[PDB]
């Protein structure tokens, strides 16, 4: 029956939703775009725990603390706002700062049950998305009429209800049988996930903590095992710790979980999930006005790295590897790569390091590997796995992950045959093949890479061949986009110079740069120009028949990474096409780091 | 034989350290003498008392209380150099350079123990050190004095090379 | 001295670390007790 409470709570929580206007207008625009795209929106919408807190303190505290009792109003008065303002039930999230009530696996104790509480942690493994069955639909073949029962249970709610098991009905009231309409029955997604302690917050030789989270419906597969993520919920007991009958064991207690409502990817550093920032209006016209200027691209050249010291074209390559250029797909079948890769070859104080740790902070994607850190299955993803289901599966792997993303190599020289057979696939086809027992299956692999490298005799030698010096397979190096040389000279003028540069350190900004990047990289697909075309001819065949010696060969490669240049500095340029001066760029670019 | 040679990986793993103390075993009678008596005056128990148990009052400190102290400063200090330092620095960094340039052109080999980048951050990182154990915000050329002193005796004995030799 | 106590970090806008940790080597001859100052300064830090 009503209760009076129910009634008072959704009435100041209606004054709530009406004294804010922006929530309304989000619900109301939530089903303008579901009519008249009929893709189907969910019924839900987000509310702030801030507005809530300066509105009404006492309901604030409520939902805090006790949202079984508070949260079940606001859907009801939510969804009758939804009711009324049009021509499924509503549901809620719920962000802002929640205080003390911020925690993790390992500090979450049995003080914080039945309270919302925000988790962070790292995903370890999910489950299999199945179906639940709400509603079933029958027949009856003696008498033309139709049926239906409902089903519940215990997680479908947030207060504890009397239990009322239904059986599945075969036979009539009558006697006569039934037929299932599977058609007409009704089924919702199901699925449980797991959280652990982030690898970069847990104290270390200590065994972790973790706990569940169980999501339904729209908040199904929002999230896969590895990712950082972020749980808002309640954390709630079910059952009965052993107290009903005898059941003399007092081992175990009572089971818990926490119901989900908001699910978070969050991006950190050498993870699979992708930073992305929102782009305002003044973000955009800053963008579009930046792009009219003719020092653009050194401007932005300039702006990687400000505290290394020279390296400008390594920057300017930087760059170009950061925007792309355009992959082709013919309708037969081929693929033809889009990527841009980087080596560098130095000496031993020449802030490869840095350049690369800038890199790793800087791309939206990107995951760091070392020679020796990581081989065999640990690249390519060739180590295989099994549910409690039997079936076996596979799981990413460095350059699986960094699928459409960059990945840092440190110390390549020190690498392997093994695995430099398996990059090979990677840096030319972007697939990964696997072949064990029991699997067949072919992986993108569309990742960009860039490496640094030692000489031979630790310091670089002007009086042998680049091949004593280098020391790395040919047929490897021609799939090396760039190849650097670095070498470090005593000079009085340039030891000054870096010498204050240096100490002035010691006593455009990143995140603009980022959505540059970001933008020009969604936005602009140029197209190739015949004033180009004639150019890389040019430059293309001058190359290859030319006498000087050279830091790495000739083939068709040079000739794509001639195209697959000047297309990424247009996307720089913002432009939809390429003129003469990209082509010219790429062709200098080229020209310094072979001679 | 070269310093380089003595050790038994490469050479360049040497460029990453900040100061290097090449200690020799050379002979001496007295040199040996004071020693063995140091070692026996420790065996016996004076040294137990004597110094350790004297030195306590007023010249010398518990180690409880000396590791507490690095962690006071560690926590609440942070030094940053002055210009007058950085100045200096700078010059003498330049004019090691040279120097080792100058050498190295001098012969067709290059030296074992090379001088970089990281030994200027290295002087830096020791400057600041001195000046925070005194627990000042400023560091002044007094630091940079000892910091120079101390970087000529550890490291510059790369001396003992044969390009550096001249 | 200068070890333990170390140097000062600097953190940069374009998210760059300078190191403010010290490293030292110790080259010598067998049985001139430099294996019992890495035991002093183990037992003396904070942590080590
Ligand atoms: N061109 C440069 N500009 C500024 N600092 C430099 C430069 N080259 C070297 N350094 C300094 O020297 C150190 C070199 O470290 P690292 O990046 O590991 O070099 P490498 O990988 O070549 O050994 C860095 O800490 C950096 O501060
Ligand atoms: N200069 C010294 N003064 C006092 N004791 C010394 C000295 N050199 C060696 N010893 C003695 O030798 C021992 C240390 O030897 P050890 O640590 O093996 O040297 P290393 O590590 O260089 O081989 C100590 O117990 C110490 O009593
Ligand atoms: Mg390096
Ligand atoms: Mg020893």
């Amino acid at each position: 029956a009503p209760d009076a409470v129910f009634g008072d709570r959704v009435r100041r929580f209606q004054e709530f939703l009406d004294t804010f206007t922006s929530y309304r207008d989000s619900v109301r625009s939530i089903q303008v775009y579901n009519s008249n795209n009929a893709n189907i929106l969910p019924h839900r919408i987000i509310i702030s725990l801030d507005d809530l807190r300066e509105f009404d303190r006492s309901f604030w505290s409520g939902i805090l603390v006790e949202p079984a009792y508070f949260i079940p109003p606001a859907e009801k008065a939510l969804t009758d706002l939804a009711d009324s303002m049009d021509d499924h039930p509503w549901k809620l999230s719920f962000k802002g700062s929640f205080g003390a009530h911020a925690l993790s696996p390992r500090t979450l104790t049995a003080q914080h049950l039945n309270k919302l509480v925000s988790v962070e942690g790292i995903v370890t493994k999910t489950s299999l998305v199945r179906p639940k069955l709400i509603r079933s639909v029958h027949y009856a073949a003696k008498t033309g009429r139709f049926h239906y029962r409902d089903y519940t249970d215990a997680t479908t709610t947030l207060t504890t209800r009397i239990p009322t098991p239904a059986i599945y009905p075969t036979e009539d009231t009558e006697g006569n049988k039934l037929t299932t309409e599977y058609g007409y029955s009704t089924f919702i997604d199901h699925q449980r996930i797991t959280v652990q302690e982030m690898p970069e917050m847990a104290p270390a030789g200590q065994l972790p903590r973790s706990i569940d989270v169980i999501l339904d419906d729209d908040l199904v597969d929002k999230t896969k095992p590895g990712d950082r993520v972020n749980v808002v919920g309640v954390f709630k007991s079910l059952g009965a710790g052993g107290m009903n009958q005898s059941n003399s064991n007092t081992l175990i207690g009572f089971k818990t979980l926490i119901l989900g409502n908001t699910v978070y990817p969050l991006h950190a550093r050498s993870t699979g999930v992708a930073a992305r920032q929102m782009l305002t209006d003044f973000d955009i016209r800053n963008i579009n006005k930046l792009s009219k200027k003719k020092d653009i691209f050194d401007i932005l050249s300039q702006s990687l790295a400000p505290s290394i010291y020279g390296h400008d074209h390594i920057k300017k390559a930087i760059l170009l590897m950061l925007m792309g250029g355009v992959e082709k797909n013919l309708e037969n079948g081929s693929h033809l790569r889009g990527d841009i890769n980087i080596l560098m070859v130095g000496d031993p104080s020449t802030a490869k390091s840095q350049l690369l740790r800038f890199v790793l902070n800087t791309a939206s994607l990107a995951i760091a590997t070392t020679g020796r850190g990581s081989s065999g299955v640990g690249l390519t993803a060739a180590v295989t796995t099994d549910r409690e289901t039997g079936e076996r599966r596979l799981e990413a792997g460095a350059m699986v992950l960094a699928d459409r993303g960059v990945v840092c190599i440190d110390e390549f020289d020190k690498m392997t045959d093994v695995d430099r057979v398996a990059i090979h696939e990677v840096m030319e086809q972007q697939t990964v093949t696997i072949a064990k027992a029991g699997i067949h299956t072919t992986l993108n692999a569309r990742c960009s890479v860039i490496a640094a490298a030692n000489p031979v005799f630790g310091q670089y030698d002007v009086n042998r061949d680049p091949h004593q010096n280098i020391a790395l397979p040919d047929s490897l190096l021609s799939r090396f986009d760039l190849l650097f040389v670095v070498t470090d000279d005593i000079n009085e003028i340039r030891d000054r110079s870096i010498s204050e540069h240096v100490l002035r350190t010691h006593r455009v900004t990143i995140p603009f740069l980022r959505k540059y990047v970001q933008y020009a990289k969604e936005r602009v697909i140029p197209q190739l120009t015949q004033e180009a075309i004639n150019v890389i001819v040019k430059n293309y065949t001058d190359l290859r028949n030319d006498d000087n010696t050279k830091k790495s060969p000739i083939t068709a490669r040079t000739l794509e990474t001639l195209i697959r240049l000047a297309t990424a500095h247009a996307k720089v340029r913002l432009s939809k096409t390429v003129n003469k001066v990209d082509a010219k760029v790429a062709a200098n670019l080229l020209r310094f780091a072979l001679l | 034989k070269s310093p380089g040679d003595n050790i038994d990986f490469q050479t360049t793993i040497l460029s990453r350290f900040d100061m290097i103390f090449i200690v020799k075993d050379d002979h001496n009678e007295e040199r040996d003498i004071s020693i063995a008596n140091h070692v026996i005056n420790i065996h016996t128990g004076n040294a137990n008392a004597m110094q350790n148990q004297q030195e306590e009052n007023g010249s010398e400190i518990s180690i409880e209380k000396m590791k507490r102290y690095i962690t006071y400063c560690r926590l609440k200090c942070a030094p940053r150099l002055s210009p007058q330092a950085a100045e200096k620095l700078s010059s003498n960094f330049v004019t090691i350079r040279k120097q080792l340039l100058i050498n190295e052109l001098e012969s067709t080999e290059r030296s074992s123990i090379p001088i970089t980048i990281r030994q200027l951050e290295a002087i830096i990182r020791i400057t600041e050190s001195l000046a925070k154990l005194e627990l000042s915000p400023i560091a002044q050329e007094r630091h940079v004095d000892e910091a120079i002193r101390l970087f000529q005796a550890s490291t510059m004995d790369a001396a003992s090379q044969d390009p550096i030799g001249g | 001295v200068c070890l333990l106590m170390g140097g000062s970090k600097k953190i940069l806008p374009d998210g760059m670390r300078l190191r403010g940790d010290i490293n030292v080597l110790l080259l010598g001859d067998p049985g001139t007790a430099k294996s019992q100052l890495l035991k002093f300064v183990e037992k003396v830090s904070p942590i080590a």
